[PDB]
Protein backbone atom coordinates (compact mmCIF):
# COMPACT_ATOMS: atom_id res chain seq x y z
CA UNK A 1 0.00 0.00 0.00
CA UNK A 2 1.10 3.53 -0.93
CA UNK A 3 4.34 2.26 -2.49
CA UNK A 4 5.43 3.18 -6.02
CA UNK A 5 7.61 0.67 -7.90
CA UNK A 6 9.44 1.18 -11.19
CA UNK A 7 11.07 -2.25 -11.53
CA UNK A 8 10.94 -3.69 -15.07
CA UNK A 9 12.40 -7.18 -15.48
CA UNK A 10 11.59 -10.31 -17.47
CA UNK A 11 8.53 -12.09 -16.09
CA UNK A 12 8.59 -15.85 -15.50
CA UNK A 13 5.54 -17.38 -17.17
CA UNK A 14 6.49 -20.88 -16.02
CA UNK A 15 8.95 -23.63 -16.92
CA UNK A 16 11.53 -23.37 -19.72
CA UNK A 17 13.08 -20.07 -18.56
CA UNK A 18 13.39 -17.30 -21.12
CA UNK A 19 17.06 -16.60 -20.31
CA UNK A 20 16.68 -13.15 -21.85
CA UNK A 21 15.11 -14.30 -25.13
CA UNK A 22 12.01 -12.07 -24.87
CA UNK A 23 10.13 -14.53 -27.06
CA UNK A 24 7.04 -16.67 -26.60
CA UNK A 25 5.55 -16.36 -23.09
CA UNK A 26 8.29 -13.78 -22.35
CA UNK A 27 6.92 -10.24 -22.37
CA UNK A 28 7.88 -6.92 -20.82
CA UNK A 29 5.99 -6.13 -17.58
CA UNK A 30 5.05 -2.65 -18.82
CA UNK A 31 2.21 -2.49 -21.35
CA UNK A 32 0.59 0.50 -23.03
CA UNK A 33 -3.15 1.10 -22.82
CA UNK A 34 -5.22 0.39 -25.90
CA UNK A 35 -6.57 3.79 -26.97
CA UNK A 36 -8.06 3.54 -30.46
CA UNK A 37 -11.02 5.26 -32.16
CA UNK A 38 -12.55 1.81 -32.78
CA UNK A 39 -13.47 1.39 -29.12
CA UNK A 40 -16.49 1.83 -26.87
CA UNK A 41 -17.24 4.55 -24.36
CA UNK A 42 -15.92 2.34 -21.57
CA UNK A 43 -12.53 2.18 -23.29
CA UNK A 44 -12.13 5.97 -23.39
CA UNK A 45 -9.75 7.58 -20.87
CA UNK A 46 -11.28 8.79 -17.60
CA UNK A 47 -10.11 11.57 -15.28
CA UNK A 48 -10.08 9.58 -12.03
CA UNK A 49 -8.98 11.55 -8.96
CA UNK B 1 -3.17 -45.80 -9.47
CA UNK B 2 0.35 -44.58 -8.68
CA UNK B 3 1.08 -41.61 -10.96
CA UNK B 4 4.43 -40.73 -9.34
CA UNK B 5 6.25 -42.81 -11.98
CA UNK B 6 5.59 -40.06 -14.54
CA UNK B 7 8.02 -37.68 -12.81
CA UNK B 8 10.04 -40.22 -10.81
CA UNK B 9 12.63 -40.36 -13.61
CA UNK B 10 11.91 -38.22 -16.68
CA UNK B 11 13.81 -35.86 -18.98
CA UNK B 12 10.96 -34.27 -20.96
CA UNK B 13 12.34 -30.99 -22.31
CA UNK B 14 10.23 -28.14 -23.72
CA UNK B 15 7.35 -29.19 -21.45
CA UNK B 16 4.88 -26.48 -22.47
CA UNK B 17 1.57 -27.98 -21.33
CA UNK B 18 -1.65 -25.98 -21.02
CA UNK B 19 -4.32 -26.87 -18.48
CA UNK B 20 -4.03 -29.31 -15.59
CA UNK B 21 -0.52 -30.63 -15.03
CA UNK B 22 -0.40 -34.46 -15.14
CA UNK B 23 2.13 -34.37 -12.31
CA UNK B 24 0.73 -34.05 -8.77
CA UNK B 25 -2.55 -35.65 -9.82
CA UNK B 26 -3.32 -37.65 -6.66
CA UNK B 27 -4.85 -34.52 -5.11
CA UNK B 28 -7.62 -34.43 -7.73
CA UNK B 29 -10.10 -37.31 -7.79
CA UNK B 30 -11.82 -38.45 -10.99
CA UNK B 31 -13.40 -41.58 -12.51
CA UNK B 32 -11.96 -42.32 -15.96
CA UNK B 33 -8.67 -41.38 -17.63
CA UNK B 34 -8.07 -42.11 -21.32
CA UNK B 35 -4.89 -42.24 -23.41
CA UNK B 36 -5.05 -41.65 -27.17
CA UNK B 37 -2.51 -42.51 -29.85
CA UNK B 38 -2.64 -41.76 -33.56
CA UNK B 39 -0.60 -41.84 -36.77
CA UNK B 40 -0.02 -38.61 -38.70
CA UNK B 41 2.25 -37.35 -41.46
CA UNK B 42 5.93 -38.02 -40.88
CA UNK B 43 6.98 -34.49 -41.83
CA UNK B 44 4.35 -32.94 -39.52
CA UNK B 45 5.58 -34.49 -36.26
CA UNK B 46 7.24 -31.21 -35.27
CA UNK B 47 4.79 -29.19 -37.40
CA UNK B 48 1.75 -29.88 -35.18
CA UNK B 49 0.86 -26.81 -33.12
CA UNK B 50 -2.29 -25.55 -31.38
Amino acid sequence: PFERDISTEIYQAGSTPCNGVEGFNCYFPLQSYGFQPTNGVGYQPYRVV
Amino acid sequence: ADYSVLYNSASFSTFKCYGVSPTKLNDLCFTNVYADSFVIRGDEVRQIAP
